[PDB]
């Protein structure tokens, strides 16, 4: 209720002529004898109000921090060529979201939207620029949010730089007599990533000499299907003595042979054969 | 002569004997002493004449003394010549020194002090002021103090008069209005009241009537009007004087614009002027009421006054049917004052009028809620019992200062310790004074109301019907403030009767003090007592079983039949009580009748008569009620033949006509001005 | 101000911090510890509200009681005749308004407005019927307001009713032997009202013997104006000896004189006049 | 083995005179009385153990008695070994008779007894249970009393330990943690304190750090907290055996969840939990707040628990960042409880955190702003003075009562009028025993928190810098409540520096309490002797003043320098005071310093090792913070690695190795659950 009384002496009086006692020295001083005050004071519809903030704001503490949150996807350089790079990231985790997009930007959303973050973690970035500086991101749409991090900046090899070449070794003919060995240790003068064995996203180059049994190799078939180029050993020996990285197309196991007679592997090295 | 008349009184005085020589001093220092010590000394006591004798024989002093008001004492002069005549008319044994002491006081209450004339038995005389709460101290008399004491006197002397319940028995009265030239007498007394309007707050009230004292409430203005009332010709006059003191003392005008508008109040012709001033004095008021946050002590003081004047206000709505205007101010009235029962009463008024009952009884719910000195003297009930307290010394003392009296007729003078002689015999008539005033007795006091007190005890016992004493007890007395709320339970049982009214009550309980349920109850009682018939059964009724009969009716409001049992009350005996009833029927008549005729002017004129013959036997020469009467006779018959009629009165003699022709002098004086 | 509050325990606390205190006995127990209640809690605006009707009704009970108030009309009956009856009012008082209409109504306002209601305090209604009982009111139309009161209903007069015949007497011829004391005593024995020596507004007849000296008799003239029949004095004769009025053509001072003889005046009785 | 510890230090403790016989027990009992009578007992006095020997030449009885914290007493059994082994143990001259009355006194603060158990001369005991404020009477033991004497004793023993300014000087403290099955005694002990938790609030709190006791504010609740620091492979099991509470017992729910909250309090893996539980707790709160119209008691338990709550939130909230939320409930948290001093203080963090230094002012000015025992021990001052209390007689019976003692020796350890021997000598390395230990004696008490009382007055006096003494005065020590607010000053100094501080004082004005006045120049001081620099000016300065630098840059949060100088301090002889500053330093790194590395693990695993013999040497086997260090220790070497680290330092002998090693032991104990 909100109820106006008239005040003489400390005795309040209503316009229904009923009187109301109050506190002679606890009487508001703002009112001398004679004055119209109006009592309620109080309101009962605030607490409800108060209430509800109070709620709001622990129920979004409790989303907040209470529930499984959705990490910050992170981007990791996986290896960099003279036009080219391959980026991965680790596993994605979200706690409850379910995760809608995942997309890759270089100075924007050009750069496209990955097919399978999930069951695969790596993208190659193939037509690129040689000695020229990038810059790559993640960006991530779940239902909890969209969070990314982490941008990263390389500057792809130039020429002269071997160290992105990275080799899947197929077979070799023994009577042509190169050899594994010499294959490996000719990559480690030029810096290269040590000889892998198989075929993944970030091999740049299959280097045979037996095709013979080919069919049902399946190194020689992601190799294709990976676009790959097929390169007989000499290739790594001329990219060595040329110092520099060179063509592929005269090394093809179909090209003009001659070529390869000047690019012969000096035998073995104990010492560094020996060291590691 | 004027000077006749007061020589006759002076002359006239009754003589209480003192029991121990001083007691009667001593006792009046002590009162005053308990008066200022408790809050409120109001009038004080009334003023003593004291006499002291030496009986030669033995070695013995004794005194003997009176109470007397009207006595002017605006300085020495007055009181002395009083005493000068007192010794001088002497009569005394060989027995009795020729030295004698005579000592006046009159207690001034503005500055509380008591003042004493004593006449030596040299005849020189000293006036000491006594301020009794200091014990030792005496002061001297600057002007200021004997005008004071002169305010005091004459304030005192109108109160007294106009209230029996006041007078002791044997006090003597004397006639303050006349002089030399009559005008100018009552104007020295209306202009010394009103100059003292401002100290009026310091003048005592009647807590009957209000809670506080107020500058509406409180004696003075209480007998500025009470002496107006008997000087109409002087209202012009008087606002006149007022508008002349506003002018001189502004800071004051509060209190002169009250006394306009008390003054004014009640009088038709002036209604326009009243209402008037009224609106001059309230607007400003709500003002400043507004412009003090301290709420200082002026502030109640003021809140009162204005509360005061809105009922003034209201009253004079109500009157004129006007229940809407009533309403409006009766509401603003009652939230300036709480406490203030007028403004509730009022408030019930407004709802009764407009016939609704449960608010008028919320307001009836919400309402707020002396001096011993009467040993020596006993009533003579009728002749069925002796009055003697003296003592054999006593008596002998007492006929040795009146040897010009017969002691055997002295001693049948005396109530217990009192000689109630009077001597020049002013306002004697036969069949009073040597039949029904030596039976009875004075009437005053708190007895005064009716005469259970004052008749055989016998003839109350022989009253069938106990309720008829019961309700006419001196407790069981209503009393102001009760019987104005048991006339607002009149005007509602008259439209819905005590059924109704019953209803009403738990009707309110839906939305009550038991002081109210008792007064349902003594209502009921009374409404069934105002039935009874007295006469026609062949049963003998005693004049006091008719008087009671006539109050009860008179409660009730019903007027003729109330009349018809105070007049038949009045045929085997005189009733002063029944008398006075009668008078005042006639003076104020109710208002609810219709211009009817109650009693017709012959009847009064007998009535009248008896009464002022009654009134002068025991003293009391003033007789301010009288004089009213008197006043509207002369005005219906004009004053010559109202003479007449007098004179045509089979009981009216010499003594009689010596107090009528100075009362009817003193009103012709009046006309001309 | 209007200010909300919360409270713990008797300390309450601003939504600023600011922490005022209250009485811990003195508290409202429609409070329990953490309510919200709005303290203000007084009205400085109703007091002037208040300070206004105060006024209002002051100035209500002034003018009401405090002016000078015009008095209603009050309407007396000056005669009343067969066809006819004189109005008059005592004088009219208006304190302070100006008056601006009276009006007379008989069953309404089709009776006229009085053009001179202070210079003249009468009005004579004309045609009517005998026997016939009306009624009248006075409406008072002043500045200050419309009062009116006290309407009155009368009986016209029969025929054998002569009660209302107010005479007015002028010259007669001494020689034709009539005098005023013979017709004057008719006029008592048939009830009339007095003989008049002046023309007023309820004369009913003027009573006349000689024309000779006519001009210049203001009676005669003004008796004219008023439209009252002129007729010698045999017509009241004949109205008392045929016991009701008669006609007045064949009295007028040029009708033919046979009649008259047959109403001659009997000699002037002394008892009566003695009496009176 | 564990008993092996346990054996010697029963046989390793100290050694106090009686002055009178009995004065120790009636002054016990004189003191407990005085602690009811007044409001708070709080955790009553530590436990005593008291012998009492007769001298057979003397017909004098004289007593010996210390304190001790730690021994079990869930029943007589534990405290009646200890007694057993003390008696067996003695070796005394022939003049001492072989009659000897042990009694060990534990007082249980749930019921207000003293229960005192006495193993008499014929080898019997007796336990009595004495209510100290009716003197005479004595109680049966009902086992709820011995696991309220059990719940007392543990309490105590955690509460003493990691506050020592309550510790008295010798003081011996055993490993109460320690038993047959590592993790059964840790479980055993965690459920006393949870089962107990209803009872929490009759537990005493320190009222610096909170007005009443709250739920969460109270020495149970922190018992328990210090106790999971040193057992965090049990929080999950705590965990489940408070939700298995909360189902037997579902009316105690809020003191149960509670002590859920508090244990995962700042434990990084757990904040999800603790979200969440909070979440569960809160809601229903503040329902059930509303629902009280009576205000009863209890709601003040519940606003203050709720606000407990809320402020844990709020800081939470404040570690992570989030500014807007945090100031949400901080609000919220203030409203509930203006008494509360963490709810001030948080609302000023919130302020500060949003740059708004006038609002955090504001706050600031709102906050809400013992025992006498130590006559028997005097401080050796670094060998300036001669500390002996004893009287011949006394030196005679004490020797008595250790025959296998060299007189000599014996005088050497004593100190006042307690002998500080410690036999087995557990915890003995050379440098710090036969050195450093015996000047300076035990640090504990209120002068425990530097060195300015302990070492060579002249070395005081030799200090250059007035202000250096001044500044770290055991007067002018700043106090919990005092540095938590210094501590807010310095976060606004660090963004505006002095000078902005003192602008937003006056800022503030337009919209101040003394003892903030106070501070600012306290403050102001601070930051001055900040600057200095003790090094390259060619000038000898002492360890004390090293120290004293290094306590003022702390205060100002100079974190590298404060390491540097307090290293510096320990460089001429070891400085406890400086040492376990540092060794805290690494335990609890200062949030603002971003991972930086203050410390290197083997300069800490050398200060601990010191610190351990230090700690050892006076009685403290079980050293709750050398725990954590321990611990911490592990987690980053691995416990092999830290051993052999260990076992490289030049000091270890295998005195000290029986020590760490029953600590290594138990920690590796933990680590399989």
């Amino acid at each position: 209720x909100x109820x106006x009384x008239x005040x003489x002496x400390x005795x309040x009086x209503x316009x229904x002529x009923x009187x109301x006692x109050x506190x002679x020295x606890x009487x508001x001083x703002x009112x001398x004898x004679x004055x119209x005050x109006x009592x309620x004071s109080q309101n009962l519809e605030e607490e409800k109000k108060q209430r509800n903030h109070f709620k709001s704001i622990q129920a979004k503490i409790l989303e907040k921090y209470g529930t499984h949150k959705p990490e910050s996807p992170v981007l990791k350089i996986v290896n960099v060529t003279q036009t080219s790079c391959v980026l991965a990231w680790d596993p994605l985790k979200l706690g409850s979201a379910k995760l809608k997009s995942l997309i890759l930007y270089r100075k924007g959303i050009r750069s496209m939207v990955i097919p399978n973050p999930f069951k695969v973690t790596t993208t190659k970035i193939s037509g690129l620029s040689v000695d020229t500086p990038y810059e790559f991101q993640l960006k991530l749409i779940t239902t909890s949010g969209t969070l990314w991090s982490e941008k990263v900046i390389l500057r792809t090899h130039k020429m002269t730089d071997m160290s992105g070449i990275t080799v899947c070794l197929g077979p070799l003919d023994p009577l042509k007599e190169i050899s594994d060995l010499q294959i490996s240790q000719c990559l480690s003068h030029i810096g290269a990533r040590p000889l892998q064995r198989h075929v993944a996203i970030d091999t740049t180059h299959f280097v045979c000499n037996d095709l013979d049994n080919e069919e049902s190799n399946e190194e020689l078939i992601r190799a294709k299907h990976n676009n790959i180029p097929i390169v007989r050993p000499e290739w790594v020996r001329a990219c060595e003595v040329e110092k520099r990285i060179v063509g592929v197309r005269g090394f093809y196991l179909d090209a003009d042979q001659s070529i390869l007679k000047s690019y012969t592997f000096p035998p073995v090295n104990e010492e560094e054969l020996s060291y590691s | 002569g004027y000077q006749f008349l007061n020589r006759d009184i002076f002359k006239s005085c009754p003589r209480i004997m003192e029991r121990q020589f001083g007691e009667c001093l001593h006792n009046r220092t002590h009162l005053i002493k308990d008066l200022i010590s408790s809050g409120n000394v109001g009038l004080g006591p009334i003023e003593i004449v004291h006499m002291s004798y030496l009986n030669k024989h033995e070695k013995e002093e004794f005194g003997e003394y009176f109470y007397v008001t009207g006595i002017e004492v605006s300085g020495p002069a007055m009181p002395v010549e009083f005493l000068e005549v007192l010794k001088s008319s002497k009569r005394i044994s060989k027995n009795i020194s020729n030295n004698i002491i005579l000592t006046y006081c009159c207690f001034n209450f503005f500055s509380n002090l008591d003042i004493r004339i004593r006449y030596d038995a040299d005849d020189t005389f000293q006036t000491t002021a006594i301020d009794c709460n200091k014990e030792t101290t005496d002061l001297t008399m600057t002007e200021k103090m004997w005008e004071e004491t002169f305010a005091s006197s004459v304030i005192r002397a109108i109160i007294t008069n106009t209230n029996p319940e006041l007078k002791p028995p044997g006090l003597v009265e004397c006639p303050f209005y006349v002089g030399k030239d009559t005008i100018s007498s009552c104007k020295k007394i209306i202009e010394l009241l009103c100059r003292f309007l401002p100290r009026s707050l310091n003048c005592g009230w009647d807590s009957t009537k209000s809670m506080q004292a107020t500058i509406v409430n409180n004696y003075l203005m209480y007998s500025l009007k009470s002496f107006i009332a008997i000087t109409p010709s002087l209202v012009d006059f008087t606002i006149d004087y007022l508008k002349g003191l506003t002018k001189k003392d502004p800071i004051h005008d509060i209190y002169y614009k009250t006394a306009m508008i008390t003054i004014l109040d009640h009088i038709e012709t002036k209604e326009l002027d009243m209402i008037t001033i009224l609106n001059e004095t309230l607007d400003p008021l709500l003002s400043l009421l507004n412009d003090l946050p301290p709420r200082d002590a002026d502030s109640a003081r003021l809140m009162n006054c204005m509360s005061d004047l809105l009922n003034i206000q209201t009253n004079f709505l109500l009157n004129r049917g006007d229940y809407e205007l009533a309403l409006g101010v009766s509401n603003t009235s009652t939230e300036l004052a709480l406490d203030s029962f007028e403004s509730w009463y009022n408030l019930a008024r407004c709802h009764i009028k407009k016939e609704e009952y449960e608010k008028a009884l919320f307001a009836i719910n919400s309402m707020p809620r002396r001096f011993l000195t009467s040993n020596y003297y006993k009533k003579p009930l009728n002749g069925t019992r002796e009055h003697y307290d003296l003592t054999a010394m006593e008596f002998t003392n007492l006929s040795g200062t009146l040897r010009n009296w017969k002691e055997d007729e002295l001693k049948r003078q005396i109530f217990g310790r009192i000689a109630m002689i009077n001597e020049k015999k002013i306002g004697y008539t036969k069949e009073i004074w040597d039949d029904i005033a030596i039976k009875l007795g004075p009437i005053c006091g708190p007895q005064s109301v009716n005469l259970i007190n004052y008749v055989s005890p016998q003839e109350v016992k022989n009253i069938k019907n106990i309720n008829l004493i019961a309700r006419n007890t001196i407790g069981k007395q209503l009393g102001w403030f009760s019987g104005k709320i048991y006339g607002l339970l009149m005007e509602i049982v008259n439209k819905i009767g005590w059924n109704g009214l019953l209803n009403i009550r738990t009707e309110a309980f839906m939305m009550c003090e038991g002081w109210l349920d008792d007064l349902f109850l003594d209502l009921y009682q009374d409404l069934k007592l105002s039935k009874i018939s007295l006469s026609n059964k062949d049963e003998k009724h005693s004049g006091l079983e008719w008087e009671l009969l006539g109050l009860i009716m008179l409660r009730t409001w019903h007027w003729e039949d109330a009349v018809a049992c105070l007049r038949t009350s009045i045929v085997a005996r005189f009733d002063p009580v029944s008398c006075q009833q009668l008078l005042k029927i006639y003076l104020q008549p109710p208002k609810n009748i219709q211009e009817v005729t109650l009693l017709d002017t012959d009847t009064i004129i007998s009535l009248l008569i008896k009464k002022i013959s009654y009134d002068c036997r025991y003293y009391n020469y003033c007789q301010i009620f009288n004089l009213q009467l008197l006043e509207k006779l002369c005005n219906e018959l004009g004053t010559h033949i109202l003479r007449n009629k007098i004179l045509l009165q089979p009981s009216i003699g010499d003594e009689i006509m010596v107090m009528i022709d100075a009362m009817l002098a003193w009103i012709a004086d009046l006309d001309h001005t």
